[PDB]
């Protein structure tokens, strides 16, 4: 008497990897590394208009 | 209604000094984020350049 | 940028305590920067 019990497959998905500069919304604004505003409360942008 | 959803706006003060080009490149000013059964409705009747 | 146009900079204006974090109970009068 033979009986086996099979594993007919295994399937995972990829985990899709996206960074920011792809997406459309990339022109509404700008970003800039600023390590240490951890360690700033205040902020000011001030640009002479 | 789109050219003033498009256009009701003032356009900021930034120069980013890296813009968004079309491949063509002209530059991008805009962004226009939606949900994607409206953006469907509105590809197809109406904008697809 | 047409020419012209008089190009600027946007500056930051942040204030960095450090030292407050790090050691010490850095205490201060206020009125100080």
């Amino acid at each position: 008497d033979v009986e086996f019990d099979a594993l007919l497959g295994s399937y995972c998905n990829t985990l899709s990897l996206v960074r920011f500069l792809e997406l459309g919304l990339s022109v509404a604004c700008v970003c800039t590394k600023f390590p240490e505003l951890a360690y700033m409360n205040e902020g000011r942008v001030q640009f002479e208009v | 209604w789109l050219v003033d959803l498009t256009t009701a706006t003032q356009p900021s003060v930034a120069v980013p000094r890296l813009t968004h080009a079309d491949t063509r490149g002209r530059p991008v000013d805009g962004v226009l984020v939606t949900t994607a059964a409206i953006k469907q409705r509105l590809l197809q009747s109406f904008l697809k350049v | 940028v047409p020419t012209g146009s008089i190009l600027s900079t946007i500056e930051v204006a942040s204030h960095r305590r450090l030292f407050d974090f790090f050691a010490r109970v850095r205490s201060d009068e206020n009125s100080l920067y």
